[PDB]
RNA sequence: UGAGCCUUGAUGUGUAGGAUAGGUGGGAGGCUUUGAAGUGUGGACGCCAGUCUGCAUGGAGCCGACCUUGAAAUACCACC
C-alpha cells in the first residue's frame, strides 16, 4: 500500500446555496451565511480575523471577515448566496466586494435594518 | 466454503453451506466439490487453539504420514555451503540458486518439500528472496533450514509434509487426492495429531485442535468432525 | 441511537509499482452459471496506468509465471 492523497477524494455537504447576512455594527462588523430557511452554517467575524477593538470597527476588517466567512462555509460546498445587511457599521460594501471576489456568486442586495414607528426612549452616550 | 469474485466463480456452485459432516460423507462430498479440469490434491486445513501471533510460538515441525498426499516427491535443495552431490545421491530431483528461483515461479507449482541449507538461507528469504514468503518456500523466520542436506532428502522423498504458522491459527497441509477414502484420511489424521503433539509450542491450548476441515484446490471446501488426540479433561 | 456477539460480502503492511506480496499451506489457465479474457465503456473505491463491479460481448472463451513492482510474486483455492 503506497501513501494516502494531498487532497480529500469525498465532502460531507454540497448544499450550493445561501445566504450572507451580514450585521454590521458600530464597534465590530459579523458576517454569517446560513441555509435559505435560516439555519446558519458558518461564520466569522471582524475582531476574530486579527483585529483588536481599535481596528475591529472598519471595512477593512470587515472585507477580511468576509472571506474568512466564504472561508467558513467552503467545506458545505455552497457557492451561490444573495445578500442582507443591517447597523450602522461600515461593513457593508467592502465585505460584498471581496466576497463576491472569493470565488463565491453575489447575486441580490437587499437591506433588512430593521426601523420602529417611534418605539421606546434611546440610550443616552457622551451628553448625545 | 467458496469465495466469490468476478474472475472465478465456479466455487460457489459446489457449496451453499457453512456446515460439518461426519469424515465418511465429507470425503463424498468433496469427490463433487472438484472444480478444475485436472483431478485434484486434497488438503486438511487443521484450526488450532494457539494464542500465538509471534512466529516463533506458533507451531512449526515437519512429519511422515502412514499413506500418501497427492505431494509430488520431487525435492529441491538451494545450497552453497553443504553437500550439493551427497543430496543428489540422497534423493532429491533438482540442486541450485540460480534458476530453482525460477522453477519454483515457472510450470507446476506442486513441491513436496523446497529445502535450503542455511549456508544459502540468506538469500532465499531474509536479505535476498527468491518466492517470497509462502509455503512453497523455506520460511524466512521459522526453522525449514539444516547444513544436514543429505539427511533432509531422505526423510522428505518419504512423502513428509511441512507444517507452520507465523500469526494465525492455521496448518494447511496436503492429505491425499480428492480419490481418497476417509480411512486412509482419518489415518494420516491420526499421525499428523502425534506430530503436531510432539511438536508444540508453550503459547498453543489443552484444546489444541480448535476445528478439522478437507478442501481440494481449484475446488471448496467442506468441514469434518474429526480432532482425537487432545482432549484436556483426563 | 451506542456497544458487543455472529455470519458473510468487501478489505489487506515489505517499501515501490499501474496496484493491493495479511497469515498459513496447497496448487495452476478454469465452466453450468456465467465472465472475467479482450475490446469499448458506465458505477464505485483509490495511487494517475489499479482493484472491486456491471453492460455490449465471448460463453468448448480467457488474464499467472513472460510483462512488471521489488531482495523477492502476482491463474486459482481452503482455513482464520
Amino acid at each position: 500500500a503506497k501513501a494516502p492523497i494531498r487532497a480529500r477524494k469525498r465532502v460531507r455537504k454540497q448544499v450550493s446555496d445561501g445566504v450572507a447576512h451580514i450585521h454590521a455594527s458600530f464597534n465590530n462588523t459579523i458576517v454569517t451565511i446560513t441555509d435559505r430557511q435560516g439555519n446558519a452554517l458558518g461564520w466569522a467575524t471582524a475582531g476574530g480575523s486579527g483585529f483588536r477593538g481599535s481596528r475591529k470597527s472598519t471595512p477593512f476588517a470587515a472585507q477580511v471577515a468576509a472571506e474568512r466567512c466564504a472561508d467558513a462555509v467552503k467545506e458545505y460546498g455552497i457557492k451561490n448566496l444573495e445578500v442582507m445587511v443591517k447597523g450602522p457599521g461600515p461593513g457593508r460594501e467592502s465585505t460584498i466586494r471581496a466576497l463576491n471576489a472569493a470565488g463565491f456568486r453575489i447575486t441580490n442586495i437587499t437591506d433588512v435594518t430593521p426601523i420602529p414607528h417611534n418605539g421606546c426612549r434611546p440610550p443616552k452616550k457622551r451628553r448625545v | 466454503m467458496a469465495k466469490l469474485t468476478k474472475r472465478m466463480r465456479v466455487i460457489r456452485e459446489k457449496v451453499d453451506a457453512t456446515k460439518q459432516y461426519d469424515i465418511n460423507e465429507a470425503i463424498a462430498l468433496l469427490k463433487e466439490l472438484a472444480t478444475a479440469k485436472f483431478v485434484e490434491s486434497v488438503d486438511v486445513a487443521v484450526n488450532l487453539g494457539i494464542d500465538a501471533r509471534k512466529s516463533d510460538q506458533n507451531v512449526r515441525g515437519a512429519t511422515v504420514l502412514p499413506h500418501g498426499t497427492g505431494r509430488s516427491v520431487r525435492v529441491a535443495v538451494f545450497t552453497q555451503g553443504a553437500n550439493a552431490e551427497a543430496a543428489k545421491a540422497a534423493g532429491a530431483e533438482l540442486v541450485g540458486m540460480e534458476d530453482l528461483a525460477d522453477q519454483i515461479k515457472k510450470g507446476e507449482m506442486n513441491f513436496d518439500v523446497v529445502i535450503a541449507s542455511p549456508d544459502a538461507m540468506r538469500v532465499v528469504g531474509q536479505l535476498g528472496q527468491v518466492l517470497g514468503p509462502r509455503g512453497l518456500m523455506p520460511n524466512p523466520k521459522v526453522g525449514t533450514v539444516t547444513p544436514n542436506v543429505a539427511e533432509a532428502v531422505k526423510n522428505a522423498k518419504a512423502g513428509q509434509v511441512r507444517y507452520r504458522n507465523d500469526k494465525n491459527g492455521i496448518i494447511h497441509t496436503t492429505i491425499g487426492k480428492v480419490d481418497f477414502d476417509a480411512d486412509k484420511l482419518k489415518e494420516n489424521l491420526e499421525a499428523l495429531l502425534v506430530a503436531l503433539k510432539k511438536a508444540k509450542p508453550t503459547q498453543a491450548k489443552g484444546v489444541y485442535i480448535k476445528k478439522v476441515s478437507i478442501s481440494t484446490t481449484m475446488g471448496a471446501g467442506v468441514a469434518v468432525d474429526q480432532a482425537g488426540l487432545s482432549a484436556s479433561v483426563n
